[PDB]
This record gives C-alpha cells, sequence and structure tokens, in this order.
RNA sequence: UAUACCGCCAUCUUCAGCAAACCCUGAUGAAGGCUACAAAGUAAGCGCAAGUACCCACGUAAAGACGUUAGGUCAAGGUGUAGCCC
C-alpha cells in the first residue's frame, strides 16, 4: 500500500546489497554488480498519463501578456510525449553503460603500460605537468588480523620523470587502489633521483652490478640501436628520455630490486668531464661512421698531467664467458635476436 | 588526392604532429615477444581487416617514390638499413611496396 | 638587478666580515677544545682529524679545528647577511637555559628540548600550508643521551638544508656539511662557541643594515 | 550493538544533518520532537489517527516537493489551525514552488476539512553538521 | 533463497580501542613506529570518557565503535533472483 512504500534509498541499498556477507571476506560475486540509478532526477515533475498542462510548472505561465488556463493534452500529443521520453530514457541508460577503453600497456588485466598523468599540484602550489607517471606493477598483499582475519592492501610500484634525465621511484600501500596510487606518484614526485647521460640517449659507459641476488649488465649503444630489454626498464627510459641501449638481467626476477641497482649504478656513474679531471687527461672517442679521427670529448678543468698513463698489458680484469660467447661469435640461440615490437 | 601534398595539408599535423606515421600504431597479437611475419595484407577484395596498419587504413596516402618526407620516416635517418615490417607496424604487402619503392 | 649585486659581492670577497677576528688557536686550547673522548670512544670517519692519542684519549687537529671553525662562521653569517633563517639544536640539557638565552641575544631561534618525530618532515602538516622553513641549522651536541645521531641532521640531508655540527670523536661528521671538530661536553667550549656566533650573527646582521642604509641614501 | 535511527561512520565523506546525525536516545536530550500535538498526552484522544494522518502528511508533502527538501519537517497544531514549516533548496522556480504550495495547502484543507497553513525556507545548499 | 538484502537485534562488550591524512625505519618486503632524567612518530574523526535522566558529584540506568560467528529474521514490512500466474 502506499503507506507500505517509503523512500529510496533503503530499496537502492536492499537492492544493491553492497555490505552483509557477500562483500565481507572479499568473495563477492560472479561479476553481477547491479548499476545505481536516480528515477527523479530524469523526468520532469510535470508529466503523466492524463497530460493537463500546468501553466505554473509545466507551461510558461503568460504568453502574449496573457494568463493562460488549464487545458487537455491530446492522446496524440501524450503518445508522442510517452514515446519521446522512452527515447531519452534508453539514450540515457546508453551513455550510462559503455566501453572502457584503458590504453593497453604490457597486456590485458596488467597495471604495467599505463601512465596516470602528472603529479597532482603541491598544497603551495607546484604544478609537476611536465613530470610524467607509469605504473610498474600491483599486488594484492594480504596480512591477518585477530578479529577479522585477512586484510587485503593494495601495494602498489610507481615512477615517474621528467624526459629529462630526471625520474624518481616510489611504491604506496593502501586499502584503496587509487590511494594506493595517489600516494605512490606523491612520494615519486618528492624522492626524485637525478642523473646524467652523455649525448642526450645514452649512459656514460657499460656497467655490470648485482643488488640482492638481482645481476643487472647495462651496456651502451650506438645511435639507431633502440631499447631492447625489459619492459619497466624500457618505460622508465622513456621516462628519463634516453632513446637506446642494451640490458640483460640474470638471477631473479624482482621488478623492485631492478629498479633499486638500476638507479643506483645510474647514479653511480661517471660523467666524463668527471673522469678527465680526476685523471688529468683528454678523453678521446672515436667511431666507427668517422675514421681514424680523435673526436675530443672533455678536457681537465685543472691543469693537464704531463706523463700519458702507461701501457696496461694483459691487465686484470674481471669479465663474463656470456660476454665471451658474444663475441667469439660460437654461441647460438632462437631466442637472442627476434624482431621484437618497436624499441 | 594522387600528388603527397595530402602529407602538407593541415590534418596530416594534427592527426600525427611530430611523430613518425608508424609510431601511433599499435599491433594486437599473442603474449610476450610477437609474431616474426606480419599480415600478408591488410585489405582484401575491397574489405579492410580489423586492427589495420596506419598506411593502410589511411587511403589518401599514396605509396609513392616522390614522397620524399614520407619515405624516409621508416628508415632511420641515423642508420641507412631499413626498419623491418614487424618493427613498423605494417604489412608484407605494404611493406614489400615501399621497399621497391624506396628503391 | 642591483639587489643580486648586493646579495652577490660579500661572496667575491675572502673574510668580509672578519671572522678571523674571533678565534685563535691560544683561545680553543684555553676552552680545552682540543679535548676528545677516550679511544675505545673514537669513530673511523673521526680518526683524520685525530692528531694524536695519549692516556687512552683523543687529541684533535687544532689547525683543521681554526680552518673548519672559519668556514663555519663564514657560511652562518653569509646566510645572516641574507637573512637566511638560522636555527640551533642542543639536546644536552646542561646548557639549554644559557643556548636559548644566547639565541634571545643573537634574535635567531633553536630548539634544546626533545626533538618530536617527523618535526621537520612533516612541518607543513604541524605547522601550516605556507610555512618557511629553516634554512641553516647548527648542533652545539650532535648525538642525543643515547648516543645517537639527532634526526635532524637526516631531515636535513634529506630536505637539502645545509648543517654545522661541532663533531665529538663519537660524532658522525659524514651528512655533516661543515662540521667542526671540537669539545661538545666542556662548558668553555660551548659558551665560546655562543659568544662567537653572538658576534658573527650580529655583525652580519648590523652590516646589512648599514648596506640596506648606504642604499637607500643612494 | 544497536542500530536505530543512527548513521554508521564512515571515512569521512558524507554531509550528516543534526537530527540524523544524532541518537535515537539523545531526543528529549538534545532534539525537539518533529510534530507537538497532545494526544501522547493523559486524557486526549485519536492519537492512533494523529499518527497516521501526520505520517501520510509527511510522506505526500515530501513527494509533492521532491528533490528540495533537506531535512526532516516541523509540525505545529495549536487546536484547530495546522502548520508546517519545511526546509528546501532554490534550485526549481518561486512559480512553481508557490503553485505547489497553494495546491498542497488546498488539498490538505480539503481532505482533513482543517485550517491548514505551511512556510518554507529557502536555503543554498543544505546545511551540514559533521561529516562522518 | 537470511548464502542477495534493507530494516531490527545476540555475541566478545562485566572490551578499549578503531582510525582518514602525512612522515619515517626496514638496502624503498611482507610489516613496524614505544622508552619522558625520553631514541620518530604526528593525528582529523568515531568510540570510550565527560555531561545529560533518577535522589548528588558516587551508584543505577543509558551508551558501548571497527569487526568474528555467510549469527537469527524473505513469516513485522518491503525488496533482488527463481517460480505459481485454473
Ligand atoms: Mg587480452
Ligand atoms: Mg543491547
Ligand atoms: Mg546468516
Ligand atoms: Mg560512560
Ligand atoms: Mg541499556
Ligand atoms: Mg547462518
Ligand atoms: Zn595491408
Ligand atoms: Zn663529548
Amino acid at each position: 500500500s502506499f503507506f507500505t512504500k517509503l523512500t529510496a534509498d533503503e530499496l537502492w541499498k536492499g537492492a544493491l546489497a553492497e555490505t552483509g556477507a557477500g562483500a565481507k571476506k572479499g568473495r563477492g560475486k560472479r561479476t553481477k554488480k547491479k548499476k545505481r540509478k536516480d528515477l527523479n532526477r530524469g523526468q520532469i515533475i510535470g508529466e503523466g498519463r492524463y497530460g493537463f498542462l500546468w501553466p505554473g510548472l509545466n507551461v510558461p505561465l503568460m504568453k502574449n501578456g496573457a494568463v493562460q488556463t488549464i487545458a487537455q493534452r491530446s492522446k496524440e500529443e501524450q503518445e508522442k510525449v510517452e514515446a519521446d521520453m522512452i527515447q531519452q530514457r534508453e539514450e540515457w541508460d546508453r551513455k550510462k553503460k559503455m566501453k572502457v577503453k584503458r590504453e593497453r600497456g604490457w597486456s590485458g588485466n596488467s597495471w604495467g603500460g599505463i601512465s596516470l598523468g602528472p603529479p597532482d599540484p603541491g598544497p603551495c602550489g607546484e604544478t609537476y605537468e611536465d613530470f610524467d607517471t607509469r605504473i610498474l606493477e600491483v599486488r594484492n598483499v594480504f596480512t591477518m588480523t585477530a578479529k577479522e582475519g585477512r586484510k587485503k592492501s593494495i601495494r602498489v610500484l610507481v615512477a615517474v620523470g621528467n624526459g629529462k634525465g630526471a625520474a624518481g621511484f616510489s611504491i604506496g600501500k593502501a586499502t584503496d587502489r587509487m590511494d594506493a596510487f595517489r600516494k605512490a606518484k606523491n612520494r615519486a614526485v618528492h624522492h626524485l633521483h637525478y642523473i646524467e647521460r652523455y649525448e642526450d640517449h645514452t649512459i656514460f659507459h657499460d656497467i655490470s652490478l648485482r643488488f640482492k641476488r638481482t645481476h643487472i649488465k647495462m651496456k651502451k649503444q650506438p645511435k639507431g640501436y633502440g631499447l631492447r630489454c625489459h619492459r619497466a626498464i624500457i618505460t622508465i627510459c622513456r621516462l628519463i628520455g634516453i632513446k637506446d641501449m642494451y640490458a640483460k638481467v640474470s638471477g631473479s626476477i624482482n621488478m623492485l630490486s631492478l629498479t633499486q641497482g638500476l638507479f643506483r649504478g645510474l647514479s653511480r656513474q661517471e660523467t666524463h668531464q668527471q673522469l678527465a679531471d680526476k685523471k688529468g687527461l683528454h678523453v678521446v672517442e672515436i667511431r666507427e661512421e668517422c675514421g681514424p679521427l680523435p673526436i675530443v670529448v672533455a678536457s681537465p678543468r685543472g691543469p693537464l698531467r704531463k706523463d700519458p698513463e702507461p701501457e696496461d698489458e694483459v691487465p686484470d680484469v674481471k669479465l663474463d664467458w656470456e660476454d665471451v660467447k658474444t663475441a667469439q661469435g660460437m654461441k647460438r640461440s632462437v631466442w637472442s635476436n627476434l624482431k621484437r615490437a618497436a624499441t | 588526392d594522387e600528388p603527397w601534398k595530402y602529407l602538407e595539408s593541415e590534418e596530416y599535423q594534427e592527426r600525427y604532429g611530430s611523430r613518425p606515421v608508424w609510431a601511433d600504431y599499435r599491433r594486437n597479437h599473442k603474449g610476450g615477444v610477437p609474431p616474426q611475419r606480419t599480415r600478408k595484407t591488410c585489405i582484401r577484395r575491397n574489405k579492410v581487416v580489423g586492427n589495420p596498419c596506419p598506411i593502410c587504413r589511411d587511403h589518401k596516402l599514396h605509396v609513392d617514390f616522390r614522397n620524399v618526407k614520407l619515405l624516409e620516416q621508416f628508415v632511420c635517418a641515423h642508420t641507412g638499413i631499413i626498419f623491418y615490417a614487424p618493427y613498423t607496424g605494417v604489412c608484407v604487402k605494404q611493406h614489400k611496396r615501399l621497399t621497391q619503392a624506396i628503391q | 638587478d642591483f639587489n643580486d649585486k648586493i646579495l652577490n659581492e660579500p661572496l667575491k670577497h675572502s673574510d668580509f666580515f672578519n671572522v678571523k677576528e674571533l678565534f685563535s688557536v691560544r683561545s680553543l686550547f684555553d676552552a680545552r677544545v682540543h679535548l676528545g673522548h677516550k679511544a675505545g670512544c673514537r669513530h673511523r670517519f673521526m680518526e683524520p682529524y685525530i692528531f694524536g692519542s695519549r692516556l687512552d684519549h683523543d687529541i684533535i687537529d687544532l689547525e683543521q679545528t681554526a680552518t673548519h671553525l672559519q668556514l663555519a662562521l663564514n657560511f652562518t653569517a653569509h646566510m645572516a647577511y641574507r637573512k637566511g633563517i638560522i636555527l640551533f639544536i642542543s639536546r644536552n640539557r646542561q646548557f639549554s637555559y644559557l643556548i636559548e638565552n644566547m639565541a634571545r641575544d643573537c634574535g635567531e631561534y633553536a630548539h634544546t628540548r626533545y626533538f618530536r618525530g617527523g618535526m621537520l618532515t612533516n612541518a607543513r602538516l604541524l605547522f601550516g600550508p605556507t610555512v618557511r622553513l629553516p634554512d641553516l641549522i647548527i648542533f652545539l651536541h650532535t648525538l642525543n643521551n643515547i648516543f645517537e645521531p639527532h634526526v635532524a641532521v637526516r631531515d636535513a640531508a634529506k630536505m637539502n638544508i645545509p648543517t654545522v655540527g661541532i663533531v665529538d670523536t663519537n660524532c658522525n661528521p659524514c651528512l655533516i656539511t661543515y662540521p667542526v671538530p671540537g669539545n661538545d661536553d666542556s662548558p668553555l667550549a660551548v659558551h665560546l662557541y655562543c659568544r662567537l656566533f653572538q658576534t658573527a650573527i650580529t655583525r652580519a646582521k648590523e652590516k646589512r643594515q648599514q648596506v640596506e642604509a648606504l642604499y637607500r641614501l643612494q | 550493538k544497536n542500530r536505530a535511527a543512527r548513521v554508521r561512520v564512515s571515512k569521512g565523506d558524507k554531509p550528516v544533518t543534526y537530527e540524523e546525525a544524532h541518537a535515537p536516545h539523545y531526543i528529549a536530550h538534545r532534539k525537539g520532537w518533529l510534530s507537538l500535538h497532545t494526544g501522547n498526552l493523559d486524557g486526549e484522544d485519536h492519537a492512533a489517527e494523529r499518527t497516521v494522518e501526520d505520517v501520510f502528511l509527511r510522506k505526500f508533502m515530501w513527494g509533492t516537493f521532491p528533490g528540495c527538501l533537506a531535512d526532516q519537517l516541523v509540525l505545529k497544531r495549536r487546536g484547530n489551525q495546522l502548520e508546517i514549516c519545511a526546509v528546501v533548496l532554490r534550485q526549481l522556480s518561486p512559480h512553481k514552488y508557490y503553485f505547489l504550495v497553494g495546491y498542497s495547502e488546498t488539498l490538505l484543507s480539503y481532505f482533513y476539512k482543517c485550517p491548514v497553513r505551511l512556510h518554507l525556507q529557502t536555503v543554498p545548499s543544505k546545511v551540514v553538521y559533521k561529516y562522518l
């Protein structure tokens, strides 16, 4: 009955069933979800079955400087209004339910290659639109508690960069995915690591290192080489602004440790100006495109050393049998040189 | 237009900008590394296939030897060697047509 | 542009505010700044500053001491002439009254009481959105009662704040920008440092006043 | 744990008003009654009819002024004359407001054979007591 | 169909913790953040508490959050889903 009827919000709650057993424990349901809707906002308060014309709410009160009168909308006009209101509701529902296209990054159902846009402005006012953000990985961490048992806590890792040699990584933990994204983004923009680069597209020299049982070997490369490396390192290279190099990971595959060791190496790498200032010699580059011509790179800011370095013969140097194989050319593997994706 | 002025036109700039044409295209394929041979062709019996390459989807473009600033977009300005079709994102037929046109 | 010229003029001159007038190795030895804890209290990064050892004690190199003190006074006086904020720290309760009182005689501010967690990092939330964090930190006692590095040096190294602490044989001078080897524990040395800072910062302030008055004239 | 005329504590993004924020055991202590009649007192009668009629009144007026109100109503019945007091928003036109005012007043009077009056107070946005 | 729910209550609770939002430690891991003669924690807000009712300020009532028991109730009432719709 009308007395039995009641307001909308409690009906919506009882129909949607956001809480009570299903939502708790994370069991959820098998991809069934009732969409929220508001019927009062849709139709104007005036129309009904009997199409009385209301000068107060439905029709403008005055026309030609003459007060209006209550009148009847004929049944044909009533059917026209009903039809166009059906059309309007169908259009509203169409606009409501539609596709969602988050650009495919590393793969479907993965948060790897997606960017959340630049960081948010600071409280004092600091626009970071020059920065670009990327989500390295996402995981569902779980820890239990006394009374409620298993707690789910979304942990996320993100990186941010200019494209100008400046960038920063961070992680964010929170109960909500968007909240974790926001926290990690803020911490990344506030924790920044800068690294120099030789000619806008390369590291200064190849480096081999290890960090928590994660061996990394980055190799400088000439122009037009591309980025044939891990997908995460490719994304952060796009962030930094370097366009080509090579890299290999050996041992464990743990992207956070990978990134820590990688930024450590790219920070500890030495510039050629610093190298000349330290040694006391002129740096001299030679290319394969250019013939036997010494291109001076940098000179020591201090006084040049008079005696040059002695001839270093059969030096004690540790290297990698993998590189030995690749240089001698006997190595064979179908998986080494492939026509992989663009960069 | 048969001439190459569609490139100088303004719709091309706003549609691409400074990046090359292949930079916008993306390949849908199996996991990890994509296949080593692209599709045979993007059009068949005057019918276009889903996920076409950019040079094939943009019918106003024309593979002609004379459209230089379009031809050298693929082959690197730093390295005279042309890029491979899995790199450029285009199918093998138009890629071979582009090779013969550039030569 | 002339404002930038005035800000840059003291740089090209060495000992421009005459900070050498204050200190001398005579005064340091009189204040017993050369003392140090036992060899068991010795520290690796403090090794090179030790001139020697005697009776299981440490002795500081007074030439290096004077050099670092000159650099420290010069830096603090430059920042005072630039009106850069200064903040003193002395966790030692033995001299909190005197250090706050010399801070009142200077005009600069201090914090000798217990340091709270994240007072510097979360200072915006603690105080407000628009707050000018200090531009220079100094330490009359770098280590706490538990013999631990005061969190302020870490906070300053993070937020790119310059620090100037007097470093004892137990202290960690790595993060310190202008670490001043000396005797944290002796009241004579404490009073000497306080009076030297008084003179330095007050001379810087009054000289800025003189220069701005001269420019108002011109 | 009792659930009765109260709001569940949220993260702090739920504007709540005084009466619906406070508990139903704060009625005489930190609230007032929405209606005021004597049927509850001793010696009177028709209290069930009073309750039914005022519930129907509140429902009908809530649904004939939908989307504008932002709080419960105030009923004031001094002998014969009935008085209503409402708080509403100012998004729709005063034309419609006055038209519906007269409409509802006439309907209530003709139905209950009683002198009825109603007043409305405009607010740009509903006042919030707290964020719960 | 209480294993969709709203609404309404038992339970620990004859509890006192629960916590948005920041920072820090752990090599930037799950996680933790306590030493007052003080060493990284700061806290919106809720609850407790306080005040309000009875004869007081004690006492009794009232109140008693986050959450466990897919706790009970489609039979207070309504409602999603599945059915009867001679
Ligand atoms: Mg897929
Ligand atoms: Mg109870
Ligand atoms: Mg149950
Ligand atoms: Mg109590
Ligand atoms: Mg009770
Ligand atoms: Mg059960
Ligand atoms: Zn094709
Ligand atoms: Zn000492």
